[PDB]
């Protein structure tokens, strides 16, 4: 039935949000970012003010 | 004139006490609906017993197996609707506090209070204050009358802190036979039938109702051919409240706890409980309780198996198979992108008007009371303009007004709902608004609820109730750096309102809302449960929120006033894109970054304003954009079978424990103690 | 007056990196104002 | 000096990205 | 994508009602059966204007130019600039945003560049004097339409600047049952790059017709000198008749053609005026759709407006059929009491409506 | 180029804000001060 | 390194035992002293004024 | 003052200066209320823009006098009122967290 | 002509092109 169908789909979306929310953050999403501990030239390609 | 001046001052302050804010009613004066009463309290308090006694005394008619919304007639003009909420489940608690009007807050005596009562009062105080009348049960467990008066006065003063300090809670002495003392029950009935109600904003804006009985419509032919999977038609019968629900069938409503259905077809019914004026006027025009799901007489109706005890221009325009050409042709007997309407030519107009004959005759006490007068004049205009051509309008331009028995059939309700329904849980319909359909991200301001324990977190799931619907979302908390931009915080300012943003179904601005953490009853424990309270301010579809990232770099060669900095950047193209820029050291000295040193690849030179030292760290701030997770999980409460323990998305502390990890904590970030030995210069 | 204590929280102050410890004692604004006060005094007397 | 091939490829790709943005 | 409409009839009004209401519509067969079929360019540009003012709205043209799938977003507006393509004037590009002014989130400060006047569509003085008073009587308090440069066909080069400041929550209910008492007559006679003698001859035409009436008549002379007068040369006229006690307004305008005569142009607009007054009842025959949309959308209440049998025509019919298609709103037409005239009170019970787009 | 755009924009935004706040404060003082001095001028009499 | 990890997770498990071991075995919940006395945000006060 | 009474009711009409940058400012504490005795618009202080965050919109305040003694450093004279209670709960109690705001 | 030349625009109608010993 449709209710278990969409509940299954929600369960996939939960698992993704789950391991995403526990895993290690993005280089820019930290603060105090050092040119060693970020990928090279990402600052060049990207946009920030 | 001393005492005259004094009592003049007292009377003026009396008048300004008696004044208030004007507000529309949208609740009629002919067949006003049954005022809803919710009986609410901790688990084994005594709701069922109380409701059995109160029904018996009000309508001479005893009862067993009370379940579901029992309405009775009371007074010459009131119809009360007793409904008990099984206060294990917070979703029953939440929607009942949204739709109630009189709540009988039933507290134990020997405990003083519980977190169920406190949680309910907080939900009421945010979503719109009903009228609260306390009763104090379990008074027969005391032993010493001095102590009895002690606890009674203590409870009275705590309660009066919570509610308006006029709500007089009454005390019920003890069970005699399964029901309560007759005289004290009589006194309770006198209070609830004298109490006067006020209207609240959500109920004035929406059409809502409480489903009185429920029926499923499918051919069991289809059930056999499909195999108890196919979503079913469902008819739901009940009263209405709130505002004229429009009758053009195809509108959208939210069955709270299930989903977002749309009405297939609606039609009204003559109600099974009429007040005496309806009784006299309507029966003389021609010539007491209702509790369908529950027992009355001696029967109760199951799915099927009843159990018994032991024993013209108007339709011309709107007639849509007609072209407008013959419409006006019959009535006597074009494009709209353009603007100037079709006249006739100059010469015919001019000779047709050499005169001006058809047109020479066309040519030639307090502020509060005033606002109230305006509003009442509008209400009586409403009434009289219906009175011209009553019939048509009563079905069609008005919808069905507040307080008329209606049945509604919905398409494609899930099999799990119609299966696992039990009559204990109240089910409600709220009509929507053409905003409240939509889906954008909302912006609120919210605080940690005061009685809580832990502060909140961003990207941390918050169940919240907002309007009719209850859903789970992933908010992100925001400050304005003194009203310039919208920086992203990572917690909640523990004793203050902070902004918040989250993708979820839109709701009108200025709306109160209330958010909880965990809602499964498997996991509560002794702590409180409401977590944040707040108000939604504006609506849009994308917001830009920023996180301040600062790139650090260290100086490696220092002249007077000019230093060559290292490992902030990784290539000279990168430095080129960032040069000329602002920079500052920890110590407060400013500078700009000027030219990319070419021979080693990271460095640059930057010219400070004072002599930087080697023990210094230059930094550069910059705001990265952060964006909102589009997760949206409606709380489908009662499709589930166990009807509590709806387990949504976990939290971060729970999942680190569950997957067996540790809290990420880098070492150089936690503080120390600093002893600076005093510095003499040469 | 109208101010909570938790408004008057008393923020703590950080210190040097580890990997940069051997340039000890990362100077904040206090130490800097000591340093520049004194240099300006020496320069003034020397100009006289 | 196919390492210099690597760095000229890195150069063109970076400048593609920027002038595109 | 759900609610489907047919044909290029009343295109921009269908779009405006979709934006105001919120229901996704699907127009199809826009002059498909035609020698040069498809969506016309001025219609395309008006859609571009809609995506400028709203936010989060999606418009998916069929690649053949017939079917438009519009799913409305919310209003944000603000300040912007639009090049009206040279086939329709800025009147046709302002009248919808005039409908949608006071429900936005910020103010409307739009700049328009292009032709400023045409035969078919409303002009600057037409809007400023005939459609502004409808919203100024529905509750909008500070609307304005500045003329930074007045163009003329067929090059234009004219610029207008619409600014709408009052962001009302919902338009108040209108109650107008008596036929209005008309008081004074004023007008504007404007000229771009031809002679002052010509604008005086226009005034001569209008006054020649209006010699009969005993009411006050006054027509200002706007000649645009120097640079801010636009490129192509032209001249035109508009008249309004105003009732002071309730501030109601009646109007008619027309433009001098390439080689017409200003005298009979003035007589033409005057006979336009008087004929419109006779066929009118409290609202001009072209101010009508503004009032009806505003009364529908207004707060939950019975609103009353007196209209005339002369005004009830086929365009009125197709308007109210559109209203029922979008909003599911009946309109009740009771007849008036006086045995002399022939009028119907249109009563519309305005549905609940607000700005859910705003700030607190 | 982005430097020119950024700096010029930021300065204009801050100057306009300053004039805005000064207009609010000046109007508040002017209107309300008229009212308060009027009330006290009455009050000294009675 | 894994010994360090097991130590810290075990210390958290034991501590969260010492915390969550505040549950009363009876089902009915109770008012915290905070929500019972109903007082909040008060400055450090003095026993010498408490008498 | 405002009648004979020593407290007037009002309804919060709007807020003044909510884009003013410096927090706790005089401009960041003024609110603008119309008194629903007279229908008179007049601007009231609040304490403490935290308390200002508790007061919302169309919300039935109780103005009293403000009555300060001597000219402060940066104030706005001309405001004479202060907001005491909003919908019944009083602002000091709300801010000190004894009571919660009933809609 | 005259009215054309007349500065009633500049005067008034700039309104009307927008709004002892
Ligand atoms: N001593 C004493 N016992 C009571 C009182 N009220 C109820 N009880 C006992 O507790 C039960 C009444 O509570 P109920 O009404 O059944 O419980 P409820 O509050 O309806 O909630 P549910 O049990 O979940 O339906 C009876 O079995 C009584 O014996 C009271 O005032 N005094």
């Amino acid at each position: 039935s449709s209710f278990e169908k969409q509940q299954i789909e929600i369960r996939k979306q939960i698992e993704q949000l789950e391991n995403e929310a526990v895993a290690e953050k993005k280089w820019s999403l930290k603060g105090e970012v050092k040119a060693k501990d970020r990928p090279e030239d990402a600052l060049l390609t990207e946009e920030l003010e | 004139p001393g005492k005259m001046a004094r009592t003049m001052q007292r009377s003026s302050d009396v008048n300004e006490r008696k004044l208030h804010v004007p507000m529309v009613d949208r609740t009629p004066e002919d067949d006003p609906p049954p005022f809803i009463v919710a009986v609410v309290g901790p688990p084994g308090t005594g709701k069922t017993t109380l409701i059995r006694s109160l029904v018996r005394r009000m309508t001479k008619s005893t009862l067993n197996d009370i379940q579901g919304p029992i309405t009775v007639v009371s007074g010459k003009h009131r119809r009360l609707t007793f409904l008990e909420c099984p206060a294990d489940d917070l979703n029953a608690m939440i929607d009942i506090a949204k739709i109630a009007d009189l709540v009988l807050l039933l507290i134990d005596g020997n405990f003083g209070f519980e977190m169920e009562t406190m949680e309910f009062l907080n939900i009421a105080q945010h979503h719109g204050m009903p009228r609260v009348l306390g009763v104090a049960t379990h008074l027969d467990l005391f032993k010493s009358q001095s102590t009895l008066r002690a606890s009674k006065k203590r409870l009275k003063h705590r309660f009066w802190t919570e509610v308006y300090q006029g709500a007089k809670l009454f005390y019920l002495s003890g069970v005699i036979n399964g029901r309560y003392p007759d005289r004290e029950i009589l006194n309770l009935s006198r209070f609830i039938s004298v109490m006067k109600f006020r209207p609240l904003k959500w109920r004035n804006e929406h059409p809502y109702m409480l489903a009185d009985r429920f029926t499923d419509l499918t051919h069991p032919e289809l059930i056999e051919t499909q195999g108890l999977q196919i979503d079913r038609k469902v008819a739901i019968y009940g009263y209405l409240h709130g505002t004229p629900l429009p009758s053009a069938p195809g509108t959208r409503v939210h069955i709270a706890g299930v989903g977002d259905f749309s009405v297939a077809q609606i039609e009204k019914l003559p109600d099974p409980c009429p007040t005496p004026f309806y009784q006299q006027k309507l029966d003389d025009f021609e010539r007491l309780i209702y509790a369908p799901m529950s027992d009355v007489g001696g029967v109760l109706m199951d799915k099927d198996a009843v159990y018994i005890d032991i024993g013209n221009i108007g339709k011309l325009i709107y007639m849509d198979n007609i072209s407008p050409e013959e419409c006006i042709r019959r009535w006597r007997g074009v494009d709209l992108e353009k603007f100037v309407p079709y006249f006739d030519t100059f010469e015919k107009l001019a000779k047709k008007w050499k005169s001006v004959d058809a047109i020479k005759e066309r040519f030639l006490d307090t502020w509060y009371e005033l606002q109230k007068a305006k509003i009442s004049k509008q209400l009586e205009i409403n009434n009289i303009e219906y009175q011209e051509m009553t019939p048509e309008q009563r079905q069609r331009i008005e919808g069905f007004k507040a307080g008329s028995y209606v049945r509604i059939v919905f398409e494609k309700v899930p099999m799990e709902f119609v299966k696992n329904f039990n009559p204990k849980f109240p089910i409600v319909m709220g009509g929507l608004l053409p905003t409240e359909i939509k889906f954008g991200i909302v912006k609120a301001r919210l605080r940690r609820h005061r009685w809580h324990k832990k502060i909140l977190k961003t990207n941390d799931p918050l169940v919240l109730s907002l309007g009719w619907r209850r859903f789970q979302t992933l908010p992100i908390y925001t400050t304005t750096d003194s009203r310039t931009r919208t920086r992203m915080l990572k917690y909640t300012p523990e004793h203050t309102y902070c902004n918040a943003a989250f993708y979820g179904p839109l709701c009108s601005p200025n709306t109160p809302f209330c958010g909880v953490q965990i809602v499964a009853n498997s996991d509560t424990g002794n702590g409180f449960r409401i977590a944040a309270t707040g108000i939604v301010e504006e609506i849009d579809v994308n917001i830009e929120i920023v996180k301040k990232l600062k790139l650090v770099g260290f100086p490696y060669k220092i002249f007077k006033n000019t230093a060559f900095i290292k490992d902030m950047f990784s290539s000279a193209m990168e430095v080129a894109r960032f040069e000329g820029a602002q920079i500052k050291t920890v110590s407060g000295i400013r500078g700009e970054i000027k030219r990319a040193l070419s021979k080693p690849e990271g460095h640059y030179r930057a010219a400070f304003e004072d002599k930087i030292l080697m023990s210094d760290i230059v930094i550069l701030r910059s705001w990265y954009p952060v964006r909102v997770k589009k997760f949206y999980n409606p709380v489908t409460s009662l499709l589930l079978k166990e009807k509590t323990e709806w387990k949504g998305l976990r939290l971060t502390g729970q999942i680190r424990a569950a997957m067996n990890l540790e809290t990420p904590s880098n070492p150089d970030s936690a503080y120390h103690k600093i002893e600076r030995v005093e510095r003499h210069f040469n | 007056k109208l101010v909570h204590d938790v408004q008057k929280k008393q923020h703590r102050e950080r210190s040097q990196l580890t990997s940069r410890s051997r340039y000890g004692f990362l100077e904040k604004h206090k130490d800097y104002v000591k340093r520049a006060q004194d240099f300006h005094r020496k320069q003034s007397t020397l100009k006289v | 000096h196919t390492l210099a091939n690597n760095v000229e490829s890195k150069l063109r790709d970076d400048l593609e990205r920027l002038k595109k943005i | 994508k759900y609610t489907t409409f047919q044909g290029s009839q009343n295109f921009r009004l269908r779009i405006v009602l979709a934006t105001l209401s919120g229901k996704p519509i699907k127009i199809e067969k826009i002059r498909s059966g035609d020698l040069n079929p498809g969506l016309k360019d001025y219609e395309v540009s008006f859609l571009r204007l809609i995506e400028s003012v709203t936010n989060g709205s999606v418009i998916e043209i069929s690649y053949t130019g017939t079917t438009v799938i519009y799913r409305p977003g919310i209003i944000v507006g603000g300040a912007s600039t639009h090049i009206c393509p040279s086939s329709k004037p800025v009147g046709y590009f302002v009248e919808p945003m005039l409908y949608l002014a006071p429900f936005s989130k910020k103010k409307f400060s739009i700049l328009f560049k292009g032709i400023t006047a045409s035969h078919n569509d409303a002009g600057i003085e037409a809007i400023k004097w005939g459609l502004m008073p409808v919203m100024e009587k529905f509750g909008v308090r500070e609307c304005a339409l500045h003329t930074l440069k007045r163009g003329s066909p067929p090059l234009g080069g004219g610029e207008v600047h619409l600014v709408v400041d009052s962001l009302i929550a919902q338009p108040i209910t209108m109650h107008e049952i008596d036929r209005p008492i008309i008081s004074s007559i004023t007008g504007v006679a404007y000229s771009t790059r031809v002679s002052p003698s010509l604008v005086n001859r226009m005034i001569d035409g209008a006054k020649k017709v209006l010699k009969n009436l005993q009411c006050e008549v006054n027509i200002t002379a706007d000649v645009w000198r120097g640079e801010n007068s636009g490129k192509s040369p032209g001249w035109g006229i508009t008249l309004v008749a105003q009732s002071k006690q309730k501030g109601w307004s009646y109007f008619a305008e027309d433009i001098g053609d390439a080689g017409s005569i200003p005298e009979e142009l003035g007589e033409k607009v005057a006979c336009q005026l008087l004929e419109e007054i006779s066929k009118s009842a409290a609202v001009g025959r072209n101010q009508l759709p503004l009032a009806i949309v505003y009364m529908v959308i207004g707060k939950e209440d019975i609103g009353r407006l007196r209209i005339n049998k002369e005004q009830i025509d086929e365009r009125f019919i197709i308007l109210l059929r559109d209203i029922k298609k979008i909003f599911n709103t009946e309109v009740f037409l009771k007849p008036v009491d006086e045995a002399d005239n022939e009028d119907m009170i249109a009563t519309i019970k305005g549905i609940g409506f607000t700005n859910t787009s705003k700030k607190i | 180029f982005e430097a020119r755009q950024r700096i010029e924009e930021k300065n204009k935004e801050s100057s306009d804000y300053h004039a805005k706040m000064a207009h609010i404060v000046n109007t508040i003082n002017t209107e309300e001060g008229a009212e308060k001095n009027k009330y006290e001028r009455e009050r000294k009499l009675r | 390194k894994e010994a360090h990890k097991n130590a810290v997770i075990a210390a958290r498990e034991g501590k969260l035992a010492e915390l969550a071991e505040n549950v009363s075995g009876d089902g009915k919940r109770a008012i915290n002293y905070q929500i019972l006395k109903n007082k909040g945000l008060t400055p450090k006060r003095n026993k010498d004024n408490r008498n | 003052p405002f009648g004979g009474s020593s407290h007037a009711k009002g309804i919060v009409l709007e807020k003044l200066g909510i884009e003013s940058k410096q927090p706790n400012s005089a401009i960041r504490k003024c609110v603008r209320v119309q008194l629903i005795k007279n229908g008179k618009k007049v601007t009231a202080f609040v304490p403490n823009d935290g308390c200002l965050n508790f007061v919302d919109e169309n919300d039935e305040v109780l103005l009293a006098g403000f009555g300060r003694k001597g000219k402060a450093k940066g104030d706005i004279p001309g405001v004479r009122f202060k907001v005491v209670k909003v919908s019944g709960v009083s602002l000091l109690a709300l801010w000190k967290e004894k009571k919660e705001k009933p809609r | 002509g005259p009215s054309d030349v007349y500065v009633p625009p500049s005067k008034k109608t700039q309104k009307l092109l927008r709004s002892n010993l």
